[PDB]
Order: structure tokens, then sequence, then C-alpha cells
């Protein structure tokens, strides 16, 4: 499958972005405030992140914005 | 070694449960199954090698990390077992499993932080050590990601599923294992992760003590499948790539195959599991 775009954008004041690229390797990553999120794409083309990890999102940059949200302002630790 | 429901614990029961958890955590090994479960959800994926997810060892791997907890468990007061949360059953917030004796209730809705019960961060005595971000104290909002846990007439559409799993034998598949699991279908074992929220819902959810009752019901239903089905078993047998066959060993202990989980009897027994029937 071809690789997602990247992005980058503000949401709920952090800075998320994503780009084609203990764990996987990586096919593409995901930051938030330039720490990076672990990521994984499913089978059927959706993506689940560390902070989310049992609830398929449609994109990489939604597994971004549901982890700001979930996060509630935390930092991520690397 | 007999598992119980959970809903059935006496009070003496719960209280050597909580001490047993509490001093696996206080003495360093419970943080290191949080971080083992980390791991491996994070490298087990679709396209390439899995062991303990989104595979048809999902069960087995499952099976032997349990075993592994309930032995340290063991380890520390002889007469605690794992106990199962039957979340068709009891699945609603007033559950007596969410009661300040037992695992403690729902998260604030301020910052989702648990308020009550042997683990709140208050006591002092359950720092979330093993950890994706800044937060360390437990986290909950059951209730809160997704309406509904699962109900019988759910499961048992699941158990009625006679192929034990299917090529591609990820989260794609057709079979039981992925309804249990949950990728596919009405969806039984990832829901009840997302229903707990907090740490529950991350890759690190053996961070909440709810994961171990979740995956001993999960293993109930395998036991429960392979009573139904008597017929099938474990699939595949045998030379597929990034998959454990049937005769392959799984990591982390490299000592096991699935063939030397399929039968839990040799472990342990459950309160009740019907015996085969129609
Ligand atoms: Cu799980
Ligand atoms: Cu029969």
């Amino acid at each position: 499958p071809a690789a997602p775009e990247s992005f980058d954008e503000v949401y709920k004041g952090r800075r998320i972005q994503g780009r084609p690229a203990h764990e996987h390797g990586g096919g593409y990553e995901v930051f938030v405030d330039g720490v990076q999120l672990h990521v994984m794409r499913n089978a059927d083309g959706s993506w689940i992140s560390v902070v989310s990890q049992y609830d398929p999102v449609p994109t990489p940059r939604a597994a971004a914005r549901a982890a700001v949200d979930e996060l509630q302002g935390a930092p991520l630790l690397p | 070694t007999v598992r119980k429901n959970q809903a059935t614990l006496t009070a003496d029961e719960k209280r050597r449960f909580v001490a047993a958890v509490l001093e696996l955590k206080r003495s360093g090994r419970y943080d290191e199954f949080v971080r083992t479960h980390n791991e491996f959800i994070m490298s087990d994926t679709d396209s390439g090698e899995r062991t303990g997810h989104r595979s048809p060892s999902f069960l087995p791997w499952h099976r032997r990390f349990l075993l592994d907890f309930e032995q340290a468990l063991q380890s520390v007061d002889s007469s605690v077992t794992l106990p199962y949360w039957d979340w068709s059953a009891d699945r609603t917030v007033r559950a007596s499993l969410w009661a300040p004796d037992f695992l403690g209730g729902t998260g604030r809705s301020t910052d989702g932080r648990v308020m009550d019960g042997p683990f709140a961060a208050s006591t002092g005595n359950w720092p979330i050590n093993v950890r994706v971000d800044s937060r360390t104290y437990l986290r909950r909002s059951l209730g809160g990601s997704v309406a509904e846990l699962p109900t019988r007439a759910e499961v048992e559409s699941v158990l009625a599923i006679s192929a034990y799993d299917l090529p591609p034998y990820n989260s794609a598949s057709e079979g039981f294992r992925n309804h249990l699991e949950g990728w596919r279908g009405v969806n039984l074992h990832n829901r009840v992760h997302v229903w707990v929220g907090g740490q529950m819902a991350t890759g690190v959810s053996p961070n909440d003590p709810v994961f171990w009752l979740h995956h001993a019901y999960v293993d109930k239903l395998w036991a429960e499948w392979q009573r139904r089905h008597p017929d099938s078993a474990y699939v595949p047998t045998g030379g597929t790539p990034d998959v454990v066959d049937l005769n392959e060993t799984m990591k982390p202990w490299n000592t096991v195959r699935p063939a030397d989980l399929l039968d839990h009897t040799a472990y342990y027994t459950f309160d009740a599991l019907e015996h085969h029937h129609h």
C-alpha cells in the first residue's frame, strides 16, 4: 500500500506531525510536540497507536489527534 | 488451581488477591509484566512477525502470560488464583468488581484519575511507572469511549464460529480468534479494553489490574469454544511465515508452543465450565 501523506498542524494547542518513514519497524512516524508517538497500520488500512491501542482510527492524523485528546495536556514519553 | 468468577470471591479472597498484586507492585515484579506486554503489543504487526496479538497465538500467548502472572502471585500467597471478569454478566459501573474493596471505580471527569480502591494513586501503593506519558496515576473512564460491554448473545455468536482462525491469520481474518480478539465483527476483547478506558485502553494496559481479570475471561472463552467444538483445533499447523504454527515455540519464553497450552487443565480449572453438549 502507498504511504500516507505527511501532515503538520496545531491541534488542541499541541503540534502534531506525521511522515512516511521494542516495537515494529515503522513505515510511518507521528510526533506530538516533537516526541514520537508509536503508531501502526492495520490490515484494513486503519491505524492505531500506543495511546489508543484497541480502537482503530482511519488515518495517522486521526491517531495523532486521538492521542492528544487522551493525553489532556500531558507530555508524551519516548 | 481453580480460577473463579470475580463476582463470587469472598471478602477474604478479594483481600488476599489485592494484597498479592500490591506486593508484586512493591517488589518491582509487577511492572516488568507491563513492560513485556508493551513490547509485544507494539511489535506484533499484521504484515510481519506477530505473536501476542493479531494472530492465532493471541490466545496461547496470553494463556502463558497469565500463568506467569498467576505463578508470581502464588509465590507471594499460595492460596491466590487469578479471578476472571465475565463482562457479559457484570456489565455496569455498579458491579462489585468496581467497588472500593476490590478494583475501585471509574476515574473522575477532569483528568480520569481513579479516586477510590486499593489502586488509587492517593494510596501511594500504585505508581504507574511503565508508561507512555508524564501521568503516574491510574486512570479509567468506564463506558466513556464506547457505550456497552459485549452481551452474552454476542459472545455466543462468536463461540459458534467453527474455524479457530483463518488465513491471513491477522486482524483481517474471519474465524473465531479474530472475532474474540475483536478486530472483526461484534468485537469482544478490544471493545472491553476501550470500555474501561484509561491505561487499559493503551499499549501499557496491564497497568490496570483489571487487565488480568479481562484476559482470564477471554481465556475462559477459548476453553468454552473448545468444549463447543471438540472437533476443531488450533491452526495453522505448519509452514506459515511470521505466524506461530501449532508446533512452533513462542517468544519470549521460547520453551513452550501453542500445542502445550491448548489444554488448560494441566495448569488450572474453572469454577464452572460446561462439558461439551448439544
Ligand atoms: Cu487485551
Ligand atoms: Cu458433540
